[PDB]
């Protein structure tokens, strides 16, 4: 009738003989079906003999049901340890401290182990968190051979360089430094054993890399406990752990047996059955101790005090709270940031401790000669610079762009591309602000630049700002464009060439592309003179442009096609790197402008012109 | 042995203080990797690095083309690494690769999939038990028979597995494998030469003394193991002695097997990078003198009247001699497709002809294939669908079959686009046709109709769902709003949507000219008109994986140089009676 479970726990270190014994296990939540029988011990230091032979010790015939543990060690290798009896044992056992709470390697499915640190791919999650919030967008990955990688690395991926070195085969060659040596980039995530993290860092104070403008970011490992911090990592190191003072030691054990017994209390109410077991690890592993799969099943999520426990299949706990710490000048770990669940809260606001390519559309982007008086420019105008002299950058892309500027605040460098304008194709390699873009010398292209499915594929875009596309601008699907010469005085139409149109032309139309490459002229201005003149009946072209130069000509000499409703259905978008971007910020932030209706002013002042006028 | 890995433990508590450990007869694979194990080297190279031999073998007899089957688990996985790391280094060969789960005794479908796979050598690991489950699936699909080749690693060969074995498998066995004293003598004289080249170096320090009381590494541990894995020795009782970066052995030994007369011979023996052959007569599975060989498509179709028939063969009697307009008779094949003549639908035997079909056989003179074709059981060709959660289910119809592996080419009249396109390979079009509508002639200005941008409920304007002219509506946002008017009264298949303009239910009807052109040819009563809009083409579907559509692309414009094409429209496109008619 009565159901009283048995269970052990052990505290290592508590920097006491004489360690604080039995302080909790107080009956609380007694309710719970199960009651609580606790054995307690402490030993000193860790040890694989020490603590096997103890814990082993403990099973005799006592028979216990689970186990936690807790340590003041700074070590990562114990909760492997235990974790190997638990495999042995199918006994659970978790840890709410230190090493055993430190990461390992992935747990054996069969096997339970638990850990009351975060997950691997959740402090990387908290790593580019922390990254974004500084705006820093440009990293490298700095790793060692230590369980987890490439689960760090995959994560990192999903969410310049990376480096593998094994510690094992220690260096004569100072490879670690041959290589460090060789990484440029400002922001540095590493990942290692405590003991790793100090000579890869004396390393890197020989290497130069600690200094002046690069920073370091680092998982919960290295920083461990936190109490003991040798000062050969350098200062202003930034990294994750969980907190000490929000709950002490013996509340965090609370929660460990809270979850022990609340899943007994659970897999009870499931099958009415005593979880109890024999202990004992050196004969065979008891009969229905086989059984036990279910009771990890039942035990990944667990709550307790309006407070969930739930586990990964890992075996750490989904998401238990977290601090952003930094090390504070001297030996201090000061707190910097909060974070919890989905969302993540930090303190300090400036200074703790993009690149963009565009090109001259007049429609789209306007280049003007600033006043050589003035020295710098006017107004509206901001600064671009073109590689061949300052050169005055205003109109559509620099007004929505400095709107999104200003409403997701960050600042931006702005310059003209050289080869190829807007993005070309010959034969394998791509031209253009593109160009810059995957070479990673612009971060985002803005322009006049049209969409297309590759530069969707190697580029993600923003959602169009406005109606454009393919269209037509003449004076005043038939086929009569698939063929000049079924027509017996000679058609004309042409396009500029290295165009998003003219590449979709000769990706469906093969003969129009053929035909119209005699046509092709030099610019949107002598395309002009090519329609204006006379010598050329029809002209191809943008259809926000077209629609424009509609509005806008010395005399309404000039129109477009039927109500100028467009095939290849259009907008302007905005490249940016891969899936990897500020992205959605990006996207919200553009439909405010017209959430505001900014964008039809916007349109009357630089889009309207005044033909169109009988209409 | 208990369980496997059991010097498992060892690897770890040595590890802790990294004691350098050696194994003598663990050729087990997971201890490989050195992040786990980082202390762990061995006088044996593991079972995946028996692909070394396999890629050597597969270099001499110039197969390119392989299947691997792995159990699932960290051995299976990494031989697929590194034979696939092998790989790389040439052009990266999947040719395809196979994935069963351990302690499975049925693995028969799986196997159903290997066959439609045209490479024909199969290469596979897994544990004793598994294996004969392996073998008993495969002799029951009959894959031991000849034309088929099977390499396989050391465990598969021994225990209950060399029971079920087939017959001319070709087999592997690691030199001294079962010996640990050999080893012992030569690892022993390895650890001395590595020590007594150790203590050439100053700054030593003794291992701990005892497990109690000390929780820190050993520094020179490390060292110890950066020392003894470049310790050289080459002359050694076991063979030549050098390790890999995972502290792996280098340059073993072993002893091919062949399985002549269901028992076990040398036929050769492999030592270094090169094989050697010894003077015993090659034996591959069935029989053969000697026989280094290394074959069908299942086509899958859709009923479309252009360019695809229907009948059923006349009883058991196959097809009708009928013959074209122009003097030849008409070619025919079977296939099993969906009927709904009876109440039920079964999966019918029927007889097909069609464009298509001749194309498919001129093809079959010219490429080395092999057909059969069935017709898919959806009346659609395809279109994604399904469940919301991640991505689910796949896309309904032919084009689902091709990606099952149903069928391993699709041939049938399908437009072409990127949608689909990042899935799956495309042949280079035969044909080039757009879109356009079909009303009667007898008392649409464009492809943007003010009538169609005046919709009526007066005026019906008729599609079939899930035609991928509604892809074209969903898909594209700037006549997004078009769709809708379209998307009420769909017809199910091609025709009933023909018959609703002829029975006058439906004013229009829209859809890509390939398919409406003949028809408009066949009945004059109705016409066609504008423009092709959507102007695409019409291929034949393949994987990107399989390299046969890179030869059907060349064979494609071979046969369009030549006006075959040009003939065969002419043929199937009857064109008798009809005309511009105001």
């Amino acid at each position: 009738k009565h159901p009283n479970m048995d269970i052990a726990v052990i505290l290592v270190g508590t920097t006491e003989e004489v360690a604080i014994k039995d302080v909790h296990e107080k009956d609380d939540f007694h309710h719970l079906p199960v009651t609580p029988r606790v054995e307690l011990v402490t030993m000193q230091e860790s040890d694989p003999k020490s603590i096997i032979t103890r814990i082993c010790d403990l099973m005799s015939d006592k028979k216990v049901q689970g186990v936690v543990f807790g340590d003041d060690t700074d070590q990562e290798a114990i909760a492997q340890i235990l974790d190997f009896i638990s495999v042995q044992t199918l006994t659970p056992i978790l840890g709410i401290h230190g090493g055993s709470s430190m990461i390992m390697a992935d747990k054996e499915e069969a096997s339970m182990f638990f850990q009351f640190g975060p997950s691997i791919e959740q402090q990387a999650s908290v790593m580019l968190n922390i990254m974004e919030e500084y705006d820093w967008y440009i990293f490298s990955i700095v790793t060692t051979y230590f369980p987890g990688y490439q689960d760090f690395e995959n994560k990192v991926r999903s969410t310049e360089e990376v480096i593998h070195l094994d510690m094992s085969l220690d260096d004569i060659d100072s490879k670690i430094q041959n290589q460090l040596k060789k990484l440029q980039s400002p922001v540095i995530l590493l990942y290692c054993t405590k003991e790793e993290a100090t000579y890869i860092f004396e390393v890197a104070h020989s290497v130069g890399l600690t200094g002046y403008g690069f920073t370091w970011i680092v998982p919960s490992l290295v920083a461990g406990d936190t109490d003991t911090v040798p000062d050969e990592f350098p200062t202003g190191l930034i990294s994750v752990s969980y907190d000490e003072w929000d709950y002490d030691l013996p509340a965090r054990v609370r929660d460990g047996i809270a979850i022990i017994t609340t899943a007994a209390s659970t897999m009870l109410s499931e099958h009415n059955s005593i979880p109890q077991s024999k202990s004992s690890c050196n004969n065979i592993q008891e009969s229905r101790v086989y059984e036990a799969h279910m009771l990890k099943r039942y035990l990944i999520n667990v709550t307790f005090e309006g407070r969930d426990l739930s586990f990964s299949e890992d075996g750490y706990q989904m998401h238990p709270k977290l601090v952003i710490i930094l090390l504070n000048q001297e030996r201090k770990w000061e707190r910097v940031g909060k974070y919890k669940d989905r969302s993540l809260k930090m303190w300090p606001v400036f200074d703790l401790y993009l690149s963009i390519v565009t090109l001259e559309e007049a429609p789209f982007v306007i280049v003007e000669d600033v006043d050589p008086l003035s020295g710098t420019c006017m107004r509206n105008t901001v600064p671009c610079r073109k590689q061949i002299i300052k050169r005055c950058c205003k109109g559509f892309c620099i007004d929505i762009l400095k709107k999104i500027a200003k409403t997701v605040k960050f600042t931006y460098d702005l310059y003209l591309v050289t080869n190829g304008k807007h993005g070309k194709k010959i034969n394998g390699v791509w031209n253009g602000m593109i160009g810059e873009v995957v070479t990673k010398r612009a971060y985002m292209a803005v322009g006049s630049l049209t969409i297309n499915e590759e530069r969707s594929e190697v580029v993600d875009f923003s959602v169009p700002f406005i109606e454009t596309g393919i269209s037509v601008m003449v004076s005043r699907s038939d086929k009569k464009f698939q063929r000049p010469n079924d027509f017996s005085p000679a058609f004309r139409f042409g396009t500029v060439p290295n165009g998003s149109t003219e590449r979709n032309i000769r990706n469906n139309y093969l003969e129009m592309h053929s035909y119209m490459v005699k046509f092709n002229q030099r610019s949107v201005q002598d395309a002009l003179l090519s329609l204006k003149s006379g010598k050329l009946d029809a002209f191809i072209y943008d259809a926000a442009v077209l629609n424009y130069m509609a509005g806008r000509d010395e005399g309404c000499k000039l129109v477009t096609i039927g109500s100028g409703k467009v095939f290849a259905t259009t907008g302007y978008g905005i490249a940016i790197q891969k899936d990897s971007g500020w992205k959605r910020q990006v996207d919200l932030a553009i439909l405010q402008l017209f959430g505001d209706g900014e964008m039809e002013e916007l349109e009357a002042l630089w889009l309207t012109g005044i033909c169109h006028n009988e209409k | 042995p208990t369980d496997h890995l059991t010097p498992t433990p060892i690897s770890y508590t040595a590890g802790f203080y990294r004691i350098p450990v050696i194994g003598l007869t663990t050729r087990m694979s997971i201890y490989s990797d050195k992040s786990i194990h980082l202390s762990f080297l061995r006088t044996v190279p593991p079972y995946s690095h028996q692909a070394l031999v396999w890629f050597e073998m597969m270099r001499l007899f110039n197969w390119n083309h392989v299947i691997l089957i792995v159990s699932d688990d960290h051995e299976g996985r990494a031989a697929q690494k590194k034979l696939e790391t092998l790989l790389e280094e040439k052009e990266s060969k999947a040719d395809k690769v196979l994935q069963f789960e351990p302690g499975t005794k049925n693995l028969t479908a799986l196997l159903l999939e290997a066959k439609e796979l045209e490479a024909r050598v199969i290469i596979l690991s897994a544990s004793e038990d598994d294996a004969t489950a392996v073998y008993k699936s495969a002799a029951m699909l009959d894959m031991t028979g000849a034309g088929y080749v099977w390499l396989v690693g050391e465990r598969e060969i021994s225990g209950s597995a060399l029971r079920y074995a087939p017959d001319g498998i070709i087999g592997l066995q690691l030199i001294n494998g079962k010996n640990e004293s050999a080893h012992i003598s030569d690892a022993v004289a390895v650890v001395a030469q590595a020590i007594h080249e150790l203590f050439e170096m100053e700054q030593i320090t003794d291992p701990p003394r005892g497990c109690v009381g000390n929780t820190n590494i050993w520094k020179t541990g490390p060292l110890f193991k950066r020392v003894l894995m470049s310790s050289k020795y080459p002359d050694g009782v076991t063979g030549r002695i050098e390790f890999n970066e995972d502290g792996d052995r280098k340059f073993a030994q072993y002893s091919i097997m062949n399985l002549q007369n269901r028992k076990l011979v040398q036929v050769g023996i492999f030592d270094g990078s090169y094989i050697i052959q010894n003077d015993r007569k090659i034996i591959w599975p069935g029989g053969e003198t000697e026989r280094p060989q290394g074959t069908r498509l299942k086509i899958v179709t859709i009923h479309q009247e252009p360019f695809v028939y229907v009948r059923p063969t006349t009883s058991d009697g196959t097809c009708r001699e009928e013959y074209t307009i122009n003097g030849d008779p008409i070619k025919k094949v079977i296939c099993n497709g969906p009927d709904e003549t009876i109440p039920g639908r079964p999966t019918v035997p029927q007889c097909c002809y069609g464009f298509c079909v001749d194309l498919l056989i001129k093809l079959a003179r010219e490429m080395d294939f092999t057909y059969e074709v069935h017709l898919v059981a959806d009346g659609k060709f395809g279109t994604q669908e399904r469940v919301n959660n991640s991505n689910a289910a796949a896309w309904n119809g032919m084009m689902g079959e091709l990606l099952s592996g149903q069928a391993d080419m699709i041939v049938a009249p399908l437009t072409i686009n990127n949608e689909r396109a990042q899935y799956i390979e495309f042949s280079k079009p035969f044909k080039y046709q757009g879109l356009t509508i079909l009303v009667k002639k007898e008392i649409i200005t464009g492809i943007n109709d003010p009538r169609l941008r005046n919709p009526s409920d007066k005026f019906i304007y008729a599609t079939v769902k899930q035609s991928s002219v509604d892809i074209y509506f969903r898909r594209q946002v700037e006549l997004s709003t078009m769709y809708r008017h379209m998307e009420k009264h769909n017809y199910e298949s091609a025709a009933e949507a023909i018959q609703a303009v002829r029975d006058n239910k439906l004013h229009a009807f829209i859809w890509d000219s390939a398919v409406l052109e003949f028809e408009a040819s066949q009945k004059c009563d109705l016409v066609t008109t504008g423009e092709l809009f959507f102007r695409s083409g019409f291929g034949i579907g393949m994987r990107k994986d399989s390299p046969w559509k890179q030869e059907v692309s060349l064979n494609i414009l071979k046969s369009h140089e030549n006006g075959f094409m040009e003939e065969l429209d002419k043929t199937w496109v009857r064109y008798q009676e009809c005309d511009s008619r105001s």
